[PDB]
This record gives structure tokens, sequence and C-alpha cells, in this order.
């Protein structure tokens, strides 16, 4: 449901 | 900090948002 | 958020998203209250009865939002957490009483005409404006209604309650950590925090100095907008001691 987010944030 | 709770879209600019009005009434 | 509006942009600037890693989904809501710090409920990170126990890792926080679901590109800052602490007496195993948390980031966030903090009450703001009648605001990107989602930050307007009121609405025992707010069913508007809305602020715009203050923590309630039920905060001015214990040692 949730626009998924840069990569970088999930490092 | 020292710029602490002032909106830049609002109280920085001096522009009041649509229902701010409301709690001001209510602080008998 | 049950019978608020949407939120203009800006308008509430140290709104925070607590969002979850894996999966990616929202957590709680939560405040910015200086370039390192935010101010959630302790309910956000550690309730056990619900299997409930987040950690540094687990989480992420997404400050200058509008949209609920959207990445807000070239808006929004996402931020990874340092620590979490938790208030040492929090009590999730009766009533949430001392239901407050920090989180430190692990950068400073840079302020934008999007992000800015909110200011902390002394005890003469809160002596003066926590009083029965008097009106705070509320946001979140919960709950539309008990029983269905936002596209965008939600906000809604509510007077403080009597405590004697708020006492006797529910079988929970209330403690001075906590105030409740709501309409009365006589009163005709209405609104509540609700599920999703959970550490959340109520703020207040002071009339002494024309600035907002964080008041409460959206804490806890039975059921969203029910009549003759009331929404129950955080009292953020009684836990302020704890609040500047945690960041003059951790700052
Ligand atoms: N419904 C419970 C009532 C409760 C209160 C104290 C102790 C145990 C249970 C609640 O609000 N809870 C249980 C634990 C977290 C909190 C919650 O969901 N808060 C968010 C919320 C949900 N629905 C309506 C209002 C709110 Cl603030
Ligand atoms: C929650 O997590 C921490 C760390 O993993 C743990 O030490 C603690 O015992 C857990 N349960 C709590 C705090 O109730
Ligand atoms: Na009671
Ligand atoms: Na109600």
């Amino acid at each position: 449901d949730f626009e998924e987010i840069p990569e970088e944030y999930l490092q | 900090e020292a710029d602490c709770g002032l909106r830049p879209l609002f109280e920085k600019k001096s522009l009041e948002d649509k229902t701010e009005r409301e709690l001001l009434e209510s602080y008998i | 958020i049950v019978e608020g509006s949407d939120a203009e942009i800006g308008m509430s600037p140290w709104q925070v998203m607590l969002f979850r890693k894996s999966p990616q989904e929202l957590l709680c809501g939560a405040s910015l209250i200086s370039d390192r710090w935010v101010l959630t409920a302790a309910h956000c990170l550690l309730y056990p009865p619900w299997d409930k126990n987040f950690t540094e890792n687990d989480l992420l926080v997404r400050i200058g939002k509008h949209s609920r679901t959207r990445y807000e590109r070239n808006i929004e800052k996402i931020s990874m957490l340092e620590k979490i602490y938790i208030h040492p007496r929090y009590n999730w195993r009766e009533n949430l009483d001392r239901d407050i948390a920090l989180m430190k980031l692990k950068k400073p966030v840079a302020f934008s005409d999007y992000i800015h903090p909110v200011c902390l009450p002394d005890r003469e703001t809160a002596a003066s404006l926590l009083q029965a009648g008097y009106k705070g605001r509320v946001t979140g990107w919960g709950n539309l209604k008990e029983t269905g989602q936002p596209s965008v930050l939600q906000v809604v307007n509510l007077p403080i309650v009597e405590r004697p009121v708020c006492k006797d609405s529910t079988r929970i025992r209330i403690t001075d950590n906590m105030f409740c707010a709501g309409y009365k069913p006589d009163e005709g508007k209405r609104g509540d925090a609700c599920e999703g809305d959970s550490g959340g602020p109520f703020v207040m715009k002071s009339p002494f100095n024309n600035r907002w203050y964080q008041m409460g923590i959206v804490s806890w309630g039975e059921g969203c907008d029910r009549d003759g039920k009331y929404g129950f905060y955080t009292h953020v001015f009684r836990l302020k001691k704890w609040i500047q214990k945690v960041i003059d040692q951790f700052g």
C-alpha cells in the first residue's frame, strides 16, 4: 500500500 | 530551539491556518 | 483521525511518521522536538500484550510528510535511529501510565518549510493552557473510523475535558500523567484519534507568545469517536523532567 522508498534508507 | 513552534509557512510569514482561530477562541 | 479534515501544507511541520522497514508499513505518529530528537508514545515501541518490542534497526522515521503512502521526493526526509529510550516506569501492564519514549536520530535532520520542531511546555504554559474547555490539535495518518485510511495527514481540534468526566467515562485507572480530550455527546461536534494515530502530538498555540507547544501524546482510547468516550493523552509536562534528563545525558 506504500510507495517503495529509496533503497539507501533500508541498507 | 529558540525557533521552536513557529511554522515556516504560517507564523514565520504571518499567515494563519484555517482553524487555529478555533483554538484561540477557546482560551478564555 | 476520525471526523477531522485534511491538513494544510506545512500545518504540522513537527509531524513524524514511524515506519517499519519490513514489511514497509506505518507504525505510529511522533513529533520532532529538535534536529536530533523525536518524541513518541512508549506503546509504539514496546507493548508485550501484542508481542511488540521494536529495536532501533527495525524502524525508520519519515519527517516532513503530508501524503500517507507516497514517497514525497524532495520534501520528506528519512532518518535512521541511533537509540530508543522508554520511560523506566512506563506501565504497559495496566493502564499505559507514563506512555512516553524518545528516539535519537543517527544524523541531524535539516529543517525546511516542511520540517520544524515543536516546543515543549514549561510549567507556566502548562498551567495556563491545560484547562477544561481549552482546545488543542491532534494530527495523524491513522484510521478515519473505528471499523478507512486517509490519503493525507488529518487534523482535528478537540477540547480538554474535566478530570472527573474523564475518570467517569472509563473503567481504566487514570493518573495525573494523563489527560483526556474530546466533545461531549450534547456538544454536537465530534472527532477523535484512532488506531495508527498513536504517538502523535496534541498541540496548543500559546496566545502569550504565539508558539505551538506539545502538551500531549496520543496514548489510548476505547473505540474511536464514541459518544461518552474520550481520547487519552500522555501529559508531556508532567514527564518533562525525564525528557530533559535523557536529552542532557545522551544528547
Ligand atoms: N483500546 C486500548 C485501551 C487500553 C488502554 C490502556 C491499557 C490497555 C488498553 C488502547 O487504546 N490501547 C491498547 C494499547 C495501546 C492503546 C491504543 O491502541 N492506542 C491507540 C488508539 C486506538 N484506538 C483508539 C484510540 C487510540 Cl489513542
Ligand atoms: C524488549 O526488548 C529488550 C531488548 O531486546 C529486552 O531486553 C527486553 O527484555 C524486552 N522486553 C521488555 C522490555 O519488556
Ligand atoms: Na471510572
Ligand atoms: Na467521544
